[PDB]
RNA sequence: AAGCUCGUAUCAGUUUUAUGAGGUAAAGCGAAUGAUUAGAGGUUCCGGGGUCGAAAUGACCUUGACCUAUUCUCAAACUUUAAAUAUGUAAGAAGUCCUUGUUACUUAAUUGAACGUGGACAUUUGAAUGAAGAGCUUUUAGUGGGCCAUUUUUGGUAAGC
RNA sequence: GAGAACAGAAAUCUCCAGUAGAACAAAAGGGUAAAAGCCCCCUUGAUUUUGAUUUUCAGUGUGAAUACAAACCAUGAAAGU
RNA sequence: GGUUGCGGCCAUAUCUACCAGAAAGCACCGUUUCCCGUCCGAUCAACUGUAGUUAAGCUGGUAAGAGCCUGACCGAGUAGUGUAGUGGGUGACCAUACGCGAAACUCAGGUGCUGCAAUCU
């Protein structure tokens, strides 16, 4: 018959990273979590208690609870044509703070700056991001750089 | 090493080195994990350890907490400090260990404010008792013993350190069954024995007992007790006053120093061999093949 | 009772090795892969000619074997048993299955039927090394072996010195130098990396940079 | 398909303007087999707008044909003539988004000359009609306009 | 160079391998007790041989490790039986040495037919000071080559004090 | 089907940017495990053979095993590495900063944690493209034999299987 | 690997080396080295109360599991578990 | 700069061989009355800091060293891959078009960085 137990198919996924077995380094436990914090989820196969199920591997969620040795993360799983709210009781060894918002926060803190630093000068801001623009005109020189002229090569075998 | 031993490309390549503080045989991480970590719903609350360590005859007590950048000393006290308070000999014995814990306790409790409130037992009959929180007032400063790699044996002196930090006012949760004078075959402490070790009655008793059965040995060890004219009896008063001295001013004095940071630096670079440049290494090889190869 | 090769020419399945999981599998009909003067030195046989696949397919172990015998047979009786070194460069590690035959198509998983080497385009099947003065004789060997194999394969003169990894001059430059030292039937090269000490032990005739 | 929609190309032979950036460049990348595009000249942007330029006004797709219609809906951003329109497109103005979305997608007839080529759904570069054909876009559109 | 990289004896360990338990063993035990002053340890068979007539966990031998001045007496007292002549084997590569003697009577110790007669294995293990490095709990390192006990150095050591012979090639 | 509450709003089978997850393809095997061709050099008080022999913990040949450095070839249920395509989250008014209330939780501690009161900054307010709008509710039919094409793919010699 | 009477391929003793090549009831795969393996000490948390959550999912049930709350205990110097 | 106690990242910290280490510190080291543990005061416990030593630990340096880390238009725009066609081919398979793009290789460079507290010519 088929087999579909909890940790089925997880051979490599909960595996441990080459030359990285054993105790987990202590910073994993010194890290601190508050409600609203965005975490990324990754099972540490060495820690059997408080493990996320495989589906939640590589998923990012929001902390909704802080307990003695765990955080409660809430993920939106989409079953069917729709999302439902799922709540995960994970031990701290399976969670890390996401940097998925660091660029936003770095962006905002910095947008406050050049916004004041412009206003208090004489307006003219421009602080929405823009995509890669096509490049502009330019003049490439030959001085020290005459064009080398390549042709295609014959067929050869070397073996 | 031996030829048929030795390691291969393969062996070394797949080798997972331990940590370092474990390679070094210094840190037990299994205990550290369970000493340091905090209840996650207590957020940035430090989890202070009373770290007691025994060098080949110095006693280190640092109240220490943890930061992911590396740990943190709230306060330190070393039993080499004991001369300031009237202790010059045997600073690695049980009673030195008590004294230093007593030092550490008063010292931080001092720099924390819980100084006048929370004295802990001043009397000291070696009764079993941890410091009790004051009805309407600050809970006491709570701290957990970091034995380290010490073995837990009943009588061990690492628990001596504990007894004075606990007598000093610290809350350091503990059971009575590893203090000297704990009855193996009845769940019961003899308090006269533990008062003895706190005051060093076991050392003085050795002193008295050798002063008529053997002065060959009594002169070799206990030499300094001669040279400063301190036969046994007086030993407990030494420590009874050391307790006074310590409580009456624990505030720590740094060494007077002499020679700046700058100086220690330079005079120790004299003995510091420095690395070599690859151009230098080239010239050592090319030289080596001029010599070793070119038919002498 | 062997099926026609036709039934297994293409690489339709994934590699089915002999394994814990397989086990009861017949022997590979081809069992020697180096014949002729294989003890010979690298210096002995400069010229090297290859039999080279022009197809993504599967060669039987039985046709590997038959071919092997064909070329070795020719090469010896025309130019002697010590003339040449023939290396079958291809090992038949993939087990082919068979649905031998109350039932019909219900539960049809084959039992091991025979072996086959799976072979790329450009992949070398045979390799031969000799004296230049034997080229024709060798090429005729591989040409006749061809008739033993499904699919098109083509014979190609190497630029390299024997079974070495070096074209003819670059090996020469390395040799008429000091860097090369004879081994069993292959050779060892002086590395510029590693312990100067036991690097000097080996390769004495380097470290003057001349003859 | 989704992208073909976001570019408002929902029936065959209809066309729109696109401002090039990485973030639209990829879009074109994704739909090369189904479209032909290139760089339009002042000439063909002009004759697109003069002959088949309709605005979107409470939807409704209204024909241009009088400058009051543009001023009415685009005047907010400067822009109060059919030529003020054309200018904003060709020079990719600071209000090109508004300027360009205002135009209904152009609805071209099939090319009058024919397609060049005997089979359309290969790349221009292989003798077919789809892909970036750069400045050769103008010859096509002009046959289709 | 040498100050206190001397060459003490680590421990002496005697062995009486008796393919069985019960009387014949505990008598062999009594031999090691009245010969060592310490009370001996017993060894269980590790598996089962039937040609040796032994069951897993049987108790099958006894032995005792003896350190300090006490070692030197037993060492010499048996080195007596060996007439101060050993062989170029006996000395391990790692610097220890051992020998056998049948009949424990040949080294002080009377007879008593209630006990019987037993053979003994002698195994002297040597080391220098600072072997503690390898043996303490904390900062457990290893000993530097220029301080590890070697065969050469022990045979020498043995030849000097005792003034016994090494023999063979 | 019936609608209902709202409406530039909020929406997306799409891109971009930032930040994760993954062990397939390829690759690897003078890297682990497991297979595989070949010699070469070593090592035996010691797997056996053979000559000298009274033997030898003897010497000398020998063929095996092991060792060292090499060589040819492989893996759905091997692997250090490791794609493309797919895939999680984020891109603000439910935001950012200041001041300093509540509690029985929590801290040595008005420490923290949570929830706040008062104050400061508007549409270049925080990427693209689109939006014949968005959100929500009830009730009910038919259906619950499927077949095909490109690509990936299992069994089978194969099949319009 | 090297050493020790009877003792041998295999008994018991020692030392060196040893990334786990072992062991953890059992299929296999994860995992584990001052341990998760081996030896010893003390034990019943394999307990009491009723909810939440993850897998399978209809987001029913059942099985199994996870993190808490309220008890009562075990162990340990203790943090803890 | 050294060293120690506590560390963080956990090999540029590991491994093999050799040499060098002032001062303090660590260490090895002496003892067995006392608590405590052993077949054995080797480990573990206690006492001395007295009687001794840098030999070992430890720290550092050397090595066309093993390993490991980093880099590069080194290999390679190769392998593989998303997309396209009434493209080639009997097939097996293979070119082409708009994109994404490895691994081994080869060559160079490197061999612990660092937080808190105390101490030190
Ligand atoms: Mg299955
Ligand atoms: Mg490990
Ligand atoms: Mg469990
Ligand atoms: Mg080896
Ligand atoms: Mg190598
Ligand atoms: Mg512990
Ligand atoms: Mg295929
Ligand atoms: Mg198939
Ligand atoms: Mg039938
Ligand atoms: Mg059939
Ligand atoms: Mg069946
Ligand atoms: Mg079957
Ligand atoms: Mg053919
Ligand atoms: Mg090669
Ligand atoms: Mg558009
Ligand atoms: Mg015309
Ligand atoms: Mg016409
Ligand atoms: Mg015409
Ligand atoms: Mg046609
Ligand atoms: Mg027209
Ligand atoms: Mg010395
Ligand atoms: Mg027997
Ligand atoms: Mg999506
Ligand atoms: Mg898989
Ligand atoms: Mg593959
Ligand atoms: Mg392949
Ligand atoms: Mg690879
Ligand atoms: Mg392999
Ligand atoms: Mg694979
Ligand atoms: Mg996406
Ligand atoms: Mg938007
Ligand atoms: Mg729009
Ligand atoms: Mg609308
Ligand atoms: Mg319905
Ligand atoms: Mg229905
Ligand atoms: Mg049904
Ligand atoms: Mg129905
Ligand atoms: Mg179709
Ligand atoms: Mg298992
Ligand atoms: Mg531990
Ligand atoms: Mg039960
Ligand atoms: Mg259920
Ligand atoms: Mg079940
Ligand atoms: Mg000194
Ligand atoms: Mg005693
Ligand atoms: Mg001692
Ligand atoms: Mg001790
Ligand atoms: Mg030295
Ligand atoms: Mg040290
Ligand atoms: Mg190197
Ligand atoms: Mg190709
Ligand atoms: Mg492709
Ligand atoms: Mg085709
Ligand atoms: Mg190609």
């Amino acid at each position: 018959g088929k087999s579909h137990g909890y940790r089925s198919r997880t051979r490599y996924m909960f595996q441990r990273d080459f030359r990285k077995h054993g105790a987990v380094h202590l910073s994993t436990y010194l890290k601190v979590y508050k409600v609203g914090d965005i975490v990324d989820i990754k099972a540490n196969g060495s820690i059997q208690k408080g493990m996320p199920h495989k589906f939640y591997q590589g998923k990012t969620g929001v902390v909704y609870n802080v307990t003695k040795s765990s955080v409660g993360v809430i993920i939106n799983k989409m079953v069917g044509n729709r999302y439902l709210e799922k709540r995960l009781n994970l031990r701290v060894e399976h969670i890390k703070h996401s940097k998925c918002r660091q660029e936003f926060l770095e962006r905002v803190k910095a947008n406050a700056a050049k916004r004041a630093e412009a206003k208090a000068q004489g307006v003219a801001v421009q602080l929405k991001r823009q995509p890669a623009q096509p490049r502009e005109s330019r003049i490439v020189s030959t001085e020290g750089n005459v064009p080398q002229t390549l042709a295609p090569v014959p067929y050869e075998t070397f073996i | 090493a031996f030829q048929k031993d030795a390691k291969s490309s393969a062996y070394s390549s797949r080798f997972q080195t331990p940590f370092r503080r474990r390679r070094e045989g210094k840190t037990d991480y299994y205990q550290r994990k369970r000493l340091v970590t905090q209840h996650k719903a207590k957020y940035n609350t430090p989890k202070y350890r009373l770290v007691v360590r025994f060098t080949n005859k110095d006693i280190i007590c640092q109240i220490i907490s943890s930061t992911i950048t590396g740990d943190v000393v709230l306060a330190a006290a070393y039993s080499h400090e004991l001369p300031r308070y009237g202790i010059t000999h045997g600073l690695t014995n049980w009673a030195a260990a008590y004294a230093t814990g007593l030092l550490i306790a008063r010292r931080t409790l001092q720099k924390l404010g819980l100084d006048e409130t929370y004295k802990g037992v001043e009397e000291v009959e070696g009764e079993y008792e941890l410091t009790e929180a004051v009805e309407d007032g600050p809970r006491p400063f709570k701290v957990f013993l970091d034995i380290g790699l010490q073995r837990t044996t009943t009588g061990a002196r690492v628990f001596g350190a504990l007894k004075g930090a606990s007598d000093g006012g610290l809350y350091v949760p503990h059971s009575e069954n590893r203090f000297p004078g704990w009855d193996f075959e009845t769940e019961e402490i003899d308090p006269e024995l533990l008062r003895s070790y706190i005051f060093g009655g076991h050392v003085s008793q050795y002193m008295e007992e050798l002063a008529d059965d053997d002065e060959e040995r009594f002169s070799e060890l206990f030499k300094g007790y001669l040279a400063d004219d301190i036969d046994a009896d007086s030993l407990e008063d030494i420590y009874t006053s050391a307790h006074e001295a310590i409580r009456a001013d624990p505030a720590f004095k740094p060494t007077e120093k002499k020679f700046t940071k700058e100086q220690y630096a330079a005079e120790s670079k004299k003995y510091r061999q420095t690395k070599l440049s690859k151009e230098e290494r080239a010239a050592r090889v090319a030289a080596k093949i001029a010599a070793l190869a070119g038919q002498q | 009772a062997r099926r026609p090769a036709r039934c297994y020419r293409y690489q339709k399945n994934k590699p089915y090795p002999k394994s814990r999981y397989n086990r009861a599998v017949p022997d590979s009909k081809i069992r020697i892969y180096d014949l002729g003067k294989k003890k010979a030195t690298v210096d002995e046989f400069p010229l090297c000619v290859h039999l080279v696949s022009n197809e993504l397919e599967q060669l039987s172990s039985e046709a590997l074997e038959a071919a092997r015998i064909c070329a070795n047979k020719y090469m010896t009786t025309v130019s002697g048993r010590d003339a040449f070194h023939l290396r079958v460069r291809v090992h038949p590690f993939h087990v082919l299955r068979i649905n031998k035959m109350q039932q019909g198509m219900r539960g049809a998983w084959g039992k091991p039927h025979g072996l086959a080497a799976r072979v790329d385009i450009g992949q070398i099947i045979f390799s031969v090394r000799t004296k230049d003065s034997n080229k024709d004789v060798v090429v005729e060997g591989l040409r006749r072996a061809r008739y033993k194999f499904p699919g098109q394969q083509k014979i190609i003169l190497s630029k390299k010195w024997g079974f070495t990894n070096l074209d003819r001059p670059e090996y020469l430059k390395k040799r008429e130098a000091g860097e090369v030292k004879d081994d069993g039937a292959f050779v060892k090269f002086l590395s510029k990396k590693g312990s100067l000490e036991n690097n000097i032990r080996e390769f004495p005739e380097y470290f003057a940079a001349q003859a | 398909r989704k992208v073909l929609q976001l570019l408002r190309l929902t029936r065959i032979n209809s066309g729109t303007f696109v401002k090039v950036t990485k973030a639209t460049l990829e879009l074109l990348k994704l739909i090369e087999p189904y479209v032909a595009y290139g760089y339009p000249s002042y000439s063909t942007i002009r004759q697109l707008v003069y002959k088949r330029g309709f605005g979107k006004i409470n939807k409704q797709r209204v024909p241009l044909s009088d400058n009051a219609i543009i001023e009415a809906n685009l005047g907010k951003y400067g822009i109060l003539s059919i030529d003020d329109l054309i200018h904003e497109i060709i020079t990719v103005g600071p209000h090109f988004k508004q300027a360009n979305n205002f135009l209904w997608p152009f609805k071209l007839s099939n090319p009058s000359g024919g397609w060049g080529v005997p089979r359309k759904f290969k790349h221009f570069i292989q003798g077919g009609s789809f892909g970036n054909r750069e400045e050769f876009i103008n010859k096509l559109v002009k046959s289709m306009n | 160079q040498n100050p206190m990289r001397d060459l003490k004896i680590e421990k002496l360990v005697l062995n009486i391998s008796v393919g069985e338990s019960g009387d014949r063993l505990t008598r062999a035990s009594k031999v090691l007790e009245q010969l060592s002053g310490q009370t001996p340890v017993q060894s269980k068979a590790r598996y089962t041989v039937r040609t040796f007539g032994i069951r897993r966990n049987e108790k099958i031998a006894v032995h005792v490790t003896v350190r300090g001045p006490k070692a030197e007496e037993i060492l010499e007292r048996g080195l007596k039986v060996k007439e101060y002549q050993l062989r170029d084997r006996n000395f391990s590569a790692t610097g220890n040495f051992g020998f056998g003697i049948d009949e424990h009577i040949d080294l002080g110790i009377k007879y008593d037919p209630s006990i019987g007669i037993f053979g003994m294995d002698f195994y002297v293990v040597m080391n220098r000071p600072g072997a503690r490095v390898t043996r303490r709990k904390r900062c457990k390192g290893t000993v530097g080559n220029s301080h590890k006990t070697t065969k050469e150095d022990t045979v020498s050591w043995f030849k000097q004090k005792y003034d016994a012979d090494v023999l063979d090639k």
